[PDB]
């Protein structure tokens, strides 16, 4: 047992194993030791995969990196390929035209939304949400909850519901359960009143026909989802207004874009985020504001989406980093310094020269080492119990100047906040929807429900399981109304007469320095996105990632600093520890991309 | 009562569940709670750890030999297995002890196909393919990365109507949308057949939807069925959004080369 960060790790009480998490992207176990009143005293945090993307990289041409990073993950499908051809762009000094920064950040914002909105509705819905309890609702009354909780929507009828309820209620009683079978229904962690719990699953369904639509923007910029594709220099989505219809872009093409965009404006505004604005005033009714972990104090990003391209002073999600909550102080983080960004390997099964040390990312090495500590119960090829003395996960130990830092939309929002409250006007949006958040968390939905009115401050609700959910439905909501903007200066831009898309002029090898180092940066759904190339003779000489769940997931440092994940499931009660309803709940609010993590 | 289909991931990205998802005919919405049992699947399923280990189980007594194994991504016989574990257990071992009882087993993408990405040199995890680790079962690939969400259900559909594997073609994979390669009937193929190609990236000929083969576009060598039935509802496919096809739907496409390499002997073509 010992104490770091505020925290009093103690693994003298039962152990609890996870493994498989599901309802995440890849791999991962888990585990816990819990107290005498089953709260939550150690915890930890296992990537369970690895691939080797860094070490197939060498030697190969750094124009086609992109594809081969883009499978890193086909979730947040696309984010990896931008940060690749980033990458490559700042080692090779080419600058991209303008609509090639518009494409690409309509595409960026696109997947915010796609990621987002499936995330909570189809892998995060289910632990606060009981569907067996959705069978008992009223379906005038999930009507009446329906016109409360969203005026605008429009799918509200108590026939509507009704039909949907029925369809469930046949699947159920049909005995094959599917994706719901031994599921923890009927939980004391569960609150939710039996129309919320319908109204919910009907969002559910709902998402889960449209989810399909949004990604059709990368269909015509890309060419599929998942998995679009990139180019070095710009992208290959050429445009073409009349000379045309044989043209990627024409203004049909563009309009469609349009119409999808309207689309996603009308899902956030009146779908996700009403629905997790009341599902987070209903657990913050029922005292369920467990799951800070490291948002209390550390949190970092990047920043991204420059109202000006190449001008970082112009970001709309403005990044930096944020210590020991402190949140008039937003220290600038620069992906360049060597002393800033570093991946430790001391309890990962990873191998450096000196284990005591942090590699930057252009310096990083990725050779694996699979070995099991002393104190493991089981063997080699069987674990019954991880030993997080010693090495436990396929994830590197990410740290900014050695500090544990939690990323991701809640740090986003958190750094838009600070930033914002130090007079930077690019922040007001996200800055406003968190004070009407807050509102209707504290007051106006409380009593449209007939529920005491509160008072936590901003300060209070945002570092926990709920804030982080809030978050990401948050940001969803503004990328689709960036990209809405987007959408209209490119087709201004293409009017104005500028149809570029990519610029050719570094295109061939023998136009490059014989070496060359970048980096891209990515505000990737999960996080801070980082990718770092070291060129020579037209070859990849190192290419290292750091990626968003690298940093949430990873294991402890050098110096025994626990992670985001770890740090926010410690002190938490569980219902039953043979359950792990809060444990699931916690872990998806990050949305683990394990795949990701580990590449 | 729906055929019970186990969905296990091993070395994968997910884009083939997330593919899957974005079938406009049949939705995925209707395939699972109207066309199959989806009883284990990491992505979606309510239960975790124990929980969920304990489906597997049930449905392999209650239906045995009459479950379809569906298997995204891929076993590492590297690491003694363990750079993929489930359950503290190497997955090859899930893997095995699932197939033994399922009346068919579907090869989602590239990775479980071939090898796809983690399968390139060097092959750091010796990331293999489903078909050589199991040797005893019927097995349908469906290869690409991701495969066409219409070509996954299509799969789903044909299998869960006739209770049968369709007909295959030499390397495992369903004539029925792997019988045509890209450049059959790719919309741009009157350039190629005038010696209409892009040079650069947005020249003029790009603006006109000249053929991509001097950009490297594979096609010509790729059996898929973009150019026919193309992706997202028929929205696009990669050389109408202006990119060539990198090959992602062939065994070892990462390896034969850069992406903008063209194809050499044309006159093949
Ligand atoms: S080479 Fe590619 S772009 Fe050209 S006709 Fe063939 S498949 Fe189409
Ligand atoms: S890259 Fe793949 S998606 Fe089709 S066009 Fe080529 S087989
Ligand atoms: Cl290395
Ligand atoms: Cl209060
Ligand atoms: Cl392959
Ligand atoms: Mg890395």
């Amino acid at each position: 047992a010992y104490a770091t960060q505020g925290f009093n790790l103690d693994d003298r009480g039962r152990r609890i194993v996870v493994d498989p998490v599901t309802r995440i992207e890849g791999h991962m176990r888990c585990e816990v030791n819990v107290d005498a009143n089953n709260v939550i005293r150690n915890a930890v945090s296992t990537g369970t995969m690895w691939r080797g993307l860094e070490v197939i990289l060498k030697g190969r041409d750094p124009r086609d990196a992109w594809a081969f990073v883009e499978r890193i993950c086909g979730v947040c499908t696309g984010c990896h390929a931008l940060a690749s051809v980033r990458a490559v762009e700042n080692a090779l000094d080419i600058r991209i035209p303008k609509n090639a920064h518009l494409i690409r950040e309509i595409m960026a914002k696109t997947l915010q939304v796609h990621d987002h909105a499936v995330h909570f509705y189809h892998l995060h819905a289910l632990d606060w949400v009981d569907v067996m309890s959705a069978l008992k609702a009223d379906p005038k009354r999930t009507s009446e909850l329906q016109q409360l909780v969203s005026p605008a929507h429009p799918l509200s009828s108590a026939g509507y519901f009704r039909d949907i309820q029925n369809r469930l209620k046949r699947f159920v009683e049909s005995g094959q359960l599917g994706p719901f079978m031994n599921g923890y229904w009927g939980s004391k962690a569960y609150v939710l009143p039996p129309e919320a719990n319908l109204m919910a699953v009907t969002h559910y369904l709902e998402a889960l026909d449209l989810q399909k639509e949004w990604v059709k923007i990368h269909t015509i910029f890309g060419g599929k989802n998942p998995h679009p594709n990139y180019l070095v220099g710009g992208v290959p989505c050429a445009i073409n207004l009349d000379g045309a219809a044989s043209a990627p872009v024409n203004m049909e093409r563009l309009s469609f874009v349009k119409a999808r965009i309207d689309e996603i404006i009308e899902f956030n505004k009146n779908v996700y985020v009403p629905d997790v604005l009341a599902i987070g005033t209903l657990y913050k009714q029922a005292g369920w504001l467990y799951g800070g972990g490291l948002a209390a104090t550390n949190v970092l990003d990047y920043g991204e989406y420059p109202n000006v391209a190449y001008n970082k002073s112009t970001d709309q999600l403005p990044g930096g980093a944020i210590l020991n909550g402190n949140w008039d102080e937003v220290f600038p983080v620069d992906p360049r310094d060597s002393q800033q960004v570093q991946e430790f390997v001391s309890h990962s099964w990873y191998k450096y020269a000196d284990e005591s040390v942090g590699l930057h990312p252009w310096d990083g090495v990725t050779e694996p080492n699979y070995v099991l500590g002393a104190n493991t119960k089981g063997t080699r090829t069987r674990i019954e119990q991880i030993d997080e003395s010693a090495k436990y996960s396929w994830i590197k130990s990410p740290r900014w100047r050695g500090h544990a830092m939690e990323v991701g939309p809640l740090s986003r929002y958190i750094l838009a906040y600070a930033h914002a409250r130090s007079g930077n006007k690019y922040a007001e949006r996200p800055k406003e929807q968190l004070e009407y958040s807050a509102q209707m968390i504290n007051s106006a939905i409380p009593k449209a429900l007939g529920l005491p009115e509160t008072q936590y401050t901003l300060k209070q609700l945002l570092p926990s399981t709920i804030g982080r959910t809030l978050a990401r439905a948050l940001e969803s909501q503004y990328c689709g109304e960036m990209m809405h903007s987007d959408w209209h200066d490119l087709v201004a831009n293409i009017r104005a007469g500028d149809t570029a898309t990519a610029n050719v002029d570094k295109w061939d090898p023998a136009t490059w320095p014989l070496q060359a180092k970048g980096v891209g940066t990515v505000a990737a759904p999960r996080g801070a996105l980082g990718h770092w190339i070291r060129i020579k003779d037209g070859r990849i000489e190192n290419y290292q990632c750091v990626v968003p769940t690298t940093w949430n997931g990873s294991p402890r440092d050098y110096k025994g600093q626990i992670g985001a994940f770890e740090a926010s499931l410690m002190n938490t009660p569980m219902v039953n520890p043979e359950q792990p309803v809060e444990i699931l709940r916690t872990l998806h609010s990050f949305d683990p991309c394990l795949a990701c993590s580990t590449h | 009562p729906r055929t019970p289909v186990l969905w296990l991931h091993g070395l994968e990205c997910t884009c083939c569940s997330e593919s899957f998802i974005r079938s406009a005919h049949p939705l995925a919405k209707d395939v699972v709670l109207s066309m199959i049992s989806l009883d284990y699947d990491d992505t979606l399923m309510a239960a975790a750890g124990h929980q969920a280990e304990a489906i597997l189980e049930e449905i392999m007594t209650k239906y045995k030999g009459n479950y379809i194994l569906a298997v995204e991504g891929n076993p590492p016989l590297n690491q003694d297995g363990m750079s993929c574990i489930i359950g503290g257990r190497p997955f090859i071992e899930q893997l095995k002890y699932v197939a033994k009882d399922a009346k068919a087993i579907i090869s989602w993408g590239s990775c479980a196909s071939w090898g796809c990405v983690q399968a390139a040199k060097p092959n750091p995890t010796q990331a293999t393919p489903v078909h050589k680790v199991i040797t005893d079962k019927p097995i349908i690939k469906v290869p690409g990365c991701p495969p066409i969400a219409e070509v996954m259900t299509g799969v789903i559909t044909y299998m869960l109507t006739f209770d049968r594997i369709p007909e295959l073609d030499r390397q495992g994979r369903p004539k029925m949308f792997y019988s045509q390669r890209i450049h059959d009937k790719c919309y741009r193929r009157p350039h190629f057949d005038a010696g209409q190609f892009v040079e650069e990236w947005d020249d003029e000929s790009a603006r006109k939807g000249f053929c991509l083969y001097k950009m490297g576009c594979k096609g010509p060598t790729t059996y898929n069925a973009c150019s026919t039935t193309r992706w997202n509802e028929g929205t696009s496919f990669p050389i109408q959004s202006g990119h060539g096809c990198i090959g992602c739907s062939e065994d070892g496409f990462w390896d034969k080369g850069s992406f903008y390499d063209r194809l050499t002997g044309i006159s093949q073509f």
